[PDB]
């Protein structure tokens, strides 16, 4: 079957029910004292970018929000640079999670958890940096409509007041859909774990789920509908944080493309942290047979299929920069391709538009230290694209006597280099204590190939 | 009522630099020593600038006497998420510094860009280096003195912007 | 004191009676204190609220 | 069996009688710290010289 | 004190022609208890659907119009500001944020109001006492009835599901 | 196969030659009453047709990379929209005359003293000039007909030799970068066209609006087209009931992107007023254009948001198409609300020009779309998906 054949590429060996469930429920309940090495040398090292995060932010509360760098010119930097690369991580987690279940389809299926579960980690990376990037953290409540006894309210024109209001919308329901994916899912994990205090664990966790056709008729008409939910906010979210330069006047940034190319950028760079963190959960947990490697040829396919629509975003905005008669975004050319950060821009046309250029092909596809290499060079290529949309719109601007120039300190770089700490201090929480695989959808999986087996 | 305007006449400013130190005098503007300046955090709330038209050999150099010029449709303030500069009704831009959270937005969205930040606490930092918070809430009392009764000496994470001295206009 | 400055009227009495103490309000303040918000020519709640009254 | 039947009390009132009394916590604590006159003290006669 | 018969079963197409065969037979109160979702087991009870749906969607009409006119309260009637220039019933920049307020709210009917049409915040349930529903979640199916019906009895049943193809039918209690 | 499709395919190609050609022989002689009014009006009916051409190839690419079982009943479909581009190039050439002509009546920076005067305009005349004007438009032509030329010639290749990935290689070969070269050639013509008739306005996302809405034009013709190819009893396949949802998710969740790149794209300009962006939505909120500026939120966005919303409405198929044909004849105004105000800024008119010329290429469009579905069997017989299109009819 032409439908059969598809399905095929995504387990390959032999596999039912139990064996499915055995191999996801071996990594969770898989005990501590016979716990397998690399999540203790891991949990140890995220703990020194956690205590390199936490030392950080203490710094930063302390002495203050200029140990960073930032100029007056260009007053917006690696807390924001960085801050719309996280939010720009776990959107093609959502992706996974929730538009590819738009479209039925089986191939997100071994590749949910580890996008759901990452999306939220690339949230919570994310969303201390609206709190922190402020001079006065301590008041980030006053972006909340409250009442108070002062009658100030925020100002709901501002794209920094939606992105209050699309993260604390994003930060809920990615910890929502994620949490009643895990309602049918650690209800198995609760009947494998034969030891009481570690049954509880997941028996409290999933409520008590015991299946049923009136709970999973339920469960998929309160998923496809948080599945068609999660769909408009991430092109909303990802564009929301998009927002916050294209409502500004700036010449780089006041484009009015900026909200369909950022979020294929969220689904640029979200797809190759996907790619560069399950390549290394195949050859260290044993998941060949459920992230078999068409699952790669298809998640470079969607990072090629938005790879373009950002190779289409660096020349339209370099087009109506040249289209628009302005003095202004005439030099916004010449100060990508020339001034003083040329190299960003050009260390962005190579690392976007040249070397991922190689997902045409299926030999750098399906090899997977080609694709590794590929989608290392988009998240650092996807940083520098929002370096150059930063700082390069900020550092020159409209008047020559306010052009600064924005070397960051190592507090801009320790907060960024510790914000991966807090990325997998809670990613290989996420592994040790809950399947990194969504046992339920992939026993229908196994159940679909079976069922269209026995259509012959 | 009370539409309130400048003209600056560029002909005839010689740069001499006394409405910076005015400014400073007046609206209790802090100084920021020599290692954040190279930074581009002068508080100036007025600035000159030198443009240099011409041959590098023998330029005409011209000043733009570069303030907050209070913009009607003021980009910096629809950027403001708390409402921390808004208008009068009298029309010049009030920049309130006890509501400024420290989101600096407006300072990228104003063209000119005439917000300066407090980034560090600079309150007396030729005498107590700005990289410090053992005497962050602690001031010289004689520094005190000379400060402007009528404006708000500011905080550490609050933005500034030449408010058409407005503590003289009220 | 934002809604005394965006309603005046409900709190505004006569000059001659504000160093008097035991002045309550009338029954009716309002239509008596809107009559003396024109007289003192007391400004509108949209210029009385914009944080250069306050907050200089 | 892990649960016993005593939990349904439990896991009812949590949300039931739980989290209304825990809001009316939080919202007599914004009450107390945001929107009193104690702690903006008023009739208190603060003491002169 | 007595909730059961239960039958076990061995794969999933044998659970959905048994359970529209106990549609066949009278039986109204009965359920699945699967590991996995299966296409035609709610259309084989008899579910019809729910109404979740439209409380998604009644929160989400309520965070729509909850949220822009909570922005234009803030901007006309409780606090009207001149920020900017810009008017006070901005319609554009509410969208943004009342959008946001649609979704979250959707969404905290769509996950909070399934497991309130679900009784799912419930331990012990009165099945969970099997000899093997520790299978129930992860290899077998169980098509199990309850005694909310009027033609339960322990005989009428047992036999009807060995009429069936059962693994082990096994009464449980509460 | 029914035996009345090709001659009710037949006759409705020759009924619609002849109303799409006797409203253009009302078009052209209409033209000599009101010389620019009609090229005001030919463009404008020259956009609804051109983006349902092109997004006919547009999905038709997206339907080659994906498996879907929609747009398998929608292949020989957008296959008869990809191949009315040849038609598009034809009827182009009104447009390139006018270029030719010294009347400026389409663009004004064919005017040499709009150009002496305005340095706006005078600064994209590397890109805004009558030789390379045109030169760029013959280059999409080519681009859009050789993509839809050899997604023709490879789609009737698999009805006579037959389906393997010999020939479903080359689909994904063309229409992976086909896409590419789809967009990256409708964002040169988008501003060589439609918003180079507002020459001093520039923008990013203006072909964008557009391409949304080319997603819009053929997915309601696709639900319009397995209409009237159903309740005439001319399908060769019952339509699935569940790939009719499909469809009906594909014409929701293209109005709501549609309603987000058009509002985002205001929201933008709205925001910071800059008076080179603020003179197209200016001219567009002002003078009777504000009328429909309301309509394009909730005539077009939010009517056709609440309604396709359930299932039911979105799973039927009588109560889709009233959604779809109401989508074309809300398209209709937004296209006149895109094109038409570029003139005569201040104040809204409509001529009757504006709506016998949009038959006039209309029917032109509609008979040499029938032209194309007599020429393919309709069903695609020997793909690879048809079997999936045997089982969801047997229930
Ligand atoms: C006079 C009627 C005022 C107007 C026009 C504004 N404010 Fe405002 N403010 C006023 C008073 C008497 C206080 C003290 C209240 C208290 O003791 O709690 C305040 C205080 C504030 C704050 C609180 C600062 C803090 O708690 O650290 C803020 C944030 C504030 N005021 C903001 C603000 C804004 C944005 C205004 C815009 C028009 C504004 N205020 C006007 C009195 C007045
Ligand atoms: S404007 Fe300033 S620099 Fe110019 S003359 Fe006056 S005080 Fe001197
Ligand atoms: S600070 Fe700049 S943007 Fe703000 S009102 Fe003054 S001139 Fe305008
Ligand atoms: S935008 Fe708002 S809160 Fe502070 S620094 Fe800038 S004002």
């Amino acid at each position: 079957s032409a439908y059969g054949k598809m399905l095929e590429e995504l387990l390959g060996p032999k596999q039912t029910y139990e064996s499915v469930t055995r191999t996801i429920g071996d990594i969770v309940l898989t005990p501590i004292r016979k716990t397998p090495w690399g999540w203790p040398v891991g949990f140890v090292i995220a703990a020194l970018g956690l205590l390199m995060y936490l030392f950080s932010l203490a710094v930063l509360f302390t002495v203050g929000v200029g140990v960073w760098g930032i100029n007056i010119p260009v007053a917006w930097g690696f807390d924001i640079i960085n801050f719309v690369w996280w939010i720009g991580i776990g959107h093609a987690g959502t992706l996974i999670s929730a538009i590819l279940l738009l479209f039925r389809q089986d191939w997100r299926t071994s590749i949910n958890r580890a996008a759901e579960a990452m999306t939220i980690f690339a949230v919570a990376c994310a969303g201390i940096y609206p709190l922190v990037h402020t001079g006065r953290p301590w008041l980030d409540y006053w972006m909340l409509p409250y009442p108070g006894t002062l009658g100030m309210w925020p100002q709901f024109r501002s794209a920094l007041e939606w992105d209050v209001f699309a993260i604390s919308t994003y930060a809920t329901v990615s910890i929502l859909f994620w949490y009643l994916g895990l309602i049918p899912d650690l209800a198995s994990l609760r009947d494998r774990a034969t030891n009481i205090w570690v049954k509880r664990f997941y028996g409290f966790l999933a409520l008590g789920w015991r299946g049923g056709a009136r709970d999973w008729n339920r469960y998929e008409v309160a998923s496809l509908i948080l599945a068609g939910l999660s769909t408009p906010l991430v092109l909303s979210v990802h564009s929301i944080i998009s927002l916050d330069f294209a409502i500004s006047q700036l010449p780089g940034w006041h484009v009015t493309v900026f909200p369909p190319y950022f979020v294929a950028g969220a689904v640029y760079c979200g797809f190759a942290m996907v790619i560069l963190l399950l390549v290394p959960l195949r050859r260290w947990y044993k998941l060949h047979d459920l992230i078999t490697i068409k699952h790669f040829d298809l998640m470079g396919k969607v990072m090629l299929a938005s790879g373009l629509v950002v190779a289409y975003g660096y020349f339209a905005e370099i087009f109506y920069a040249w289209y628009s008669a302005n003095i202004y975004e005439y030099f916004l050319i010449t100060n990508r391709t020339m001034g003083p950060y040329a190299w960003s821009y050009w260390a962005l046309i190579v690392l976007n538009v040249a070397i991922p250029q190689l997902l045409w092909f299926k030999r750098f596809r399906v090899s997977l230290p080609w694709l590794f290499f590929i989608s290392i060079c988009i998240n650092i290529g996807m940083w520098f694209e929002r370096w150059v949309i930063i700082v390069l719109s900020l550092h020159r601007d409209f008047l020559p006597s306010s052009w600064g120039y924005y070397t960051p300190s190592v507090w801009d770089i320790s907060l960024y280099a510790g914000s991966f700490g807090w990325f997998f201090f809670l990613f290989f929480l996420f592994i040790r204590l809950l399947p990194a695989i969504s046992i339920f959808e992939v026993r229908d999986l196994v159940h679909k190939t079976e069922t269209e087996k026995a259509l012959a | 009522g009370y539409k309130w305007g400048m003209s600056i006449d560029l002909n005839v400013c010689n740069s001499c630099n006394a409405c910076v130190v005015a400014c400073q005098s007046e609206n209790n503007i802090p100084v920021v020593g020599k290692d954040e300046v190279w930074l581009g955090r002068e508080m100036h709330w007025i600035r000159i600038d030198q443009y240099y038209v011409g041959d590098e050999h023998t330029p005409n150099v011209y000043n733009m006497v570069m303030l907050c010029q209070q913009c009607e449709h003021a980009p910096c303030e629809i950027v403001c998420p708390v409402a921390a500069t808004v208008h009068d009704a009298e029309g010049l831009n009030n920049m309130v510094y006890n509501r400024c959270v420290g989101t600096k937005y407006c300072s990228n969205n104003c063209p000119y860009k005439v917000r300066r930040f407090n980034f560090l606490q600079y309150q007396d930092v030729p005498y107590r280096s700005p990289i410090d918070a053992s005497t962050e809430n602690d001031s010289i009392p004689v520094l005190k003195m000379m400060r402007n009764p009528d404006v708000t000496v500011r905080a550490r994470g609050v933005m500034e912007k030449c408010t058409f001295c407005v503590q003289r206009i009220n | 004191c934002l809604d005394c400055h965006r309603n005046p009227e409900k709190y505004v009495r006569p000059r001659e009676e504000v160093f008097n103490m035991a002045w309550t309000p009338p029954p009716n303040q309002l239509e008596v204190g809107r009559r003396l918000v024109q007289e003192y020519e007391i400004r509108s709640s949209w210029e009385l609220t914009n944080c250069a009254i306050c907050h200089r | 069996q892990v649960f016993d039947r005593r939990a349904n009390t439990l896991a009812r009132v949590s949300i039931f009688a739980g989290i209304p009394l825990v809001l009316a916590i939080l919202g007599g604590v914004w009450w107390l710290f945001g929107w009193s006159d104690w702690h903006r003290d008023v009739g208190v006669e603060i003491p002169q010289p | 004190t007595l909730y059961g018969l239960m039958a076990e079963f061995d794969d999933a197409e044998a659970l959905l022609a048994a359970a529209e065969k106990t549609r066949d037979a009278g039986y109204k109160q009965f359920e699945a208890y699967t590991p996995m979702p299966i296409h035609g087991l709610d259309e084989a009870v008899g579910y019809r659907g729910t109404r979740l749906p439209w409380v998604i969607f009644g929160a989400g009409l309520l965070g729509a119009s909850g949220m822009f006119a909570l922005q234009t309260w803030i901007n006309l009637v409780e606090y009207p500001l001149n920020i900017g220039g810009r008017p006070l019933f901005s319609w554009p920049a509410f969208i943004p944020a009342t959008f946001e307020g649609m979704v979250l709210l959707s969404a905290f009917a769509a996950v909070f109001g399934m497991i309130a049409a679900c009784g799912l915040p419930r331990p012990y349930h009165p099945v969970f006492n099997a000899p093997n529903f520790e299978r129930a979640s992860v290899d077998r199916f169980f098509l199990c009835i309850e005694a909310a019906d009027p033609k339960f009895e322990l005989k009428q049943t047992r036999q009807f599901l060995e009429s069936l193809g059962p693994l082990a039918v096994s009464t449980v209690d509460n | 196969e029914p035996a009345a499709l090709r001659p009710a395919l037949g006759r409705l190609q020759q009924v619609a030659l002849i109303v799409g050609g006797v409203a253009m022989l009302l078009a052209v002689a209409g033209a000599f009453l009101g010389a620019a009014q009609f090229f005001h009006s030919y463009i404008f009916a020259y956009f609804f047709w051109m983006a349902l051409s092109l997004g006919g190839l547009l999905v038709l690419m997206i339907n080659h990379l994906t498996q879907g079982v929609w747009g398998l009943m929608l292949r020989r479909l957008l296959e008869a929209a990809a191949l009315t581009l040849p038609l598009m190039a034809i009827l182009f050439l009104p447009i390139a005359a006018e270029t030719l002509m010294g009347t400026h009546y389409l663009f004004p920076w064919t005017n040499p003293e709009v150009v002496a005067n305005d340095e706006v305009v005078a600064l994209k005349t590397p890109y805004l000039n009558v030789p390379f004007f045109l030169a760029r438009a013959v280059i999409y032509f080519v681009l859009f007909i050789g993509m839809a030329y050899l997604l023709r010639q490879w789609s009737l290749e698999e009805d006579a030799k037959g389906f393997s990935d010999d020939l479903r290689g080359r689909f994904q070969r063309l229409s992976g970068p086909g896409i590419v070269v789809l967009v990256m050639a409708w964002t040169f013509a988008a501003t060589d066209w439609g918003m180079s008739l507002e020459p001093e306005w520039f923008s990013s996302m203006y072909p964008v609006t557009y391409i949304a809405s080319m997603l819009i034009l053929t997915f309601g013709g696709g639900i319009i087209a397995l209409a009237v190819l159903k309740s005439r009893n001319l399908l060769p396949f019952g339509i699935p009931v569940d790939r009719l949802h499909d469809l009906g998710k594909f014409l929701f969740a293209f109005v709501a992107v549609w309603a987000y790149v058009n509002f985002s794209e205001y929201l933008i300009i709205w925001s910071g007023n800059v008076p080179e962006l603020t003179p197209w939505h200016g001219h567009r909120s002002a003078g009777g254009w504000e009328i429909l500026g309301i309509v394009m939120i909730f005539g077009h966005f939010l009517l056709p948001f609440m309604l396709l919303l359930s299932r039911f409405a979105k799973r039927r198929l009588a109560n889709l198409t009233a959604i779809a044909i109401y989508l074309y004849l809300i398209e209709i105004v937004w296209y006149f609300w895109k094109i038409m105000p570029a003139f005569h800024p201040d104040g809204f008119h409509i001529h009757w020009l504006d709506l016998v010329t949009l038959i006039a290429i209309g029917g032109l469009w509609l008979g040499v779309f029938a032209w194309n579905l007599q020429r393919a069997p309709l069903l695609a017989p020997n793909d690879y998906r048809v079997p999936l299109l045997r089982r969801q009819e047997a229930s």
